[PDB]
RNA sequence: GGUGGUGCAUGGUUGUCGUCAGCUCGUGUCGUGAGAUGUUGGGUUAAGUCCCGCAACGAGCGCAACCCUUAAGCUUAGUUG
RNA sequence: GGAAAACUUGAGUGCAGAAGAGGAAAGUGGAAUUCCAUGUGUAGCGGUGAAAUGCGCAGAGAUAUGGAGGAACACCAGUGGCGAAGGCGACUUUCUGGUCUGUAACUGACGCUGAUGUGCGAAAGCGUGGGGAUCAAACAGGAUUAGAUACCCUGGUAGUCCACGCCGUAAACGAUGAGUGCUAAGUGUUAGGGGGUUUCCGCCCCUUAGUGCUGCAGCUAACGCAUUAAGCACUCCGCCUGGGGAGUACGACCGCAAGGUUGAAACUCAAAGGAAUUGACGGGGACCCGCACAAGCGGUGGAGCAUGUGGUUUAAUUCGAAGC
């Protein structure tokens, strides 16, 4: 959702990268790919975040 | 011993005939069986035909004529699995100058005649303006990882 | 008399892994014991070859030249060279 | 033990508030796979570790103001909170449960276990109506691979999702039954009360209930536990005492079935088992070394010999070798 404009295209091309950088867009499309069970989607929610 | 990785290359000898590290290791890339006596003598025979095609002297045209061997681009296969491996290699200038002169004694000897009084003339005054014979060291190599350029 | 048999009765004895650089002991300490520390962390290297820092110190075997020799020297006798 | 009283910690009935994914009911909207249609166009689109089946000439998908469906609703998302447990997640509202703190007003222990009994009871299975949009047993297709339809892939059936009946089973495990006293700490964090400065809502600190992380004495066989005990004491229930055979025959109970619950022996073996130790190999990761590989230069195998092996052959073509 963001334009870049006033340049080139490398920061541009260096922008939509780092629009899709900063965002649950890419990562939830990411996310979402396949299934993964409540007894397992806690292993996620605590060896990435109960250790952190 | 190459797991250490980088051997110290080796060094060259200036002839005092030309005062050149080159003309020397031209001198030492057509020693074949490492012959001196017998292939150095016979390869002053072999620029005859070289000058003959070529009024400039032999410090100017083989400087002219390894420059047209010299590449940009070469290929060196990378552990990629399945893929082509072709990764262009800007070539550092020892390996430059090494490989400009590496396929110039290989090709004198599937030509009409098989003598090297004139092999050695036969083969440099036809790669020197990068058309044929020796220019497949660098010409091909500009020709392989172009067609070809998503697997660097 | 055996080469007649039997490496597997065996003394040996060699080649191999293999340039592989690894391999052992006494005193501490710790463990209910089975057992662990001295050879290691940092930086420097051709191989238990270093120094700092290390619960370690002492004792080792192989360990490099030491033996033969390259070459670079001096000294001796000039000898048939 | 009975007889006459009280106190309130313990519990209940009070009061001031916090939070939410706690169960049953009504709304708001997003995004997506599937379809049919516009525009659009025509060679491929999908799927592949490797290609292909397929879907493509009807316009297949595509593409947007905009047309729809199935079903849920990333963000706030957490060693967060609530629930006895199975569990609980976009929310707005309905009805509530229940947690907790604080003041502690009051009744004067009004408690715990908990056989019976009653519930929940995860998933799958027995069936109904929305279900076949996606997913997907069973089935299908293509090849790979030395081997297929296996690892790869989709299409796709019930089953899925939910409501309508259950069955009564899980590593339903914190592998720790439930209620009460006492013994080193630090460390965050969830809610309420306590403040000091203040802050322009933030620093430090008391306490409660907890959520967590490290860590004495004690403990065990050791692991590991140590205020969210497996330490030091009390009360109750339940269970256990070698392994198979064995959750097994039978019988009893339940079930709509699936089947489940309940629950032995004969006979055989004297070993099973829990911890912690040293090697072993690794299709587990890592670190160095080698004309091991690459960088370059020839040879043997190319073809005539002769050299002895292995085959023949003899009464001899002696006898022993035999991957580095």
């Amino acid at each position: 959702t963001v334009v870049r404009k006033n340049e080139s295209l490398e920061d541009a091309l260096r922008r939509f990268k780092r629009s899709v950088s900063k965002s649950g867009t890419i990562q939830e499309v990411r996310k979402r790919e396949f299934y993964e069970k409540p007894s397992v989607k806690r292993k996620k929610k605590s060896e990435a975040a109960r250790k952190r | 011993m190459p797991r250490k990785g980088s051997v110290p290359k080796r060094d060259v000898l200036p002839d005092p005939i030309h005062n050149s590290k080159l003309v020397t290791k031209l001198i030492n890339k057509i020693m074949l069986d490492g012959k001196r006596g017998t292939a150095q003598r016979i390869l002053y025979s072999a620029f005859d035909l070289v000058e003959q095609r070529s009024g400039r002297d032999a410090l100017e045209v083989f400087e002219e004529a390894i420059n047209n061997i010299m590449p940009v681009l070469e290929v060196k296969a990378r552990r990629v699995g399945g893929s082509n491996y072709q990764v262009p290699v800007e070539v550092r200038p020892e390996r430059r100058t090494t490989l400009g002169l590496r396929w110039l004694v290989n090709y004198a000897r599937l030509r009409g005649e098989k003598t090297m009084e004139d092999r050695l003339a036969n083969e440099i005054l036809d790669a020197a303006n990068n058309t044929g014979g020796a220019v497949k060291k660098r010409e091909d190599t500009h020709k392989m990882a172009e067609a070809n350029k998503a697997f660097a």
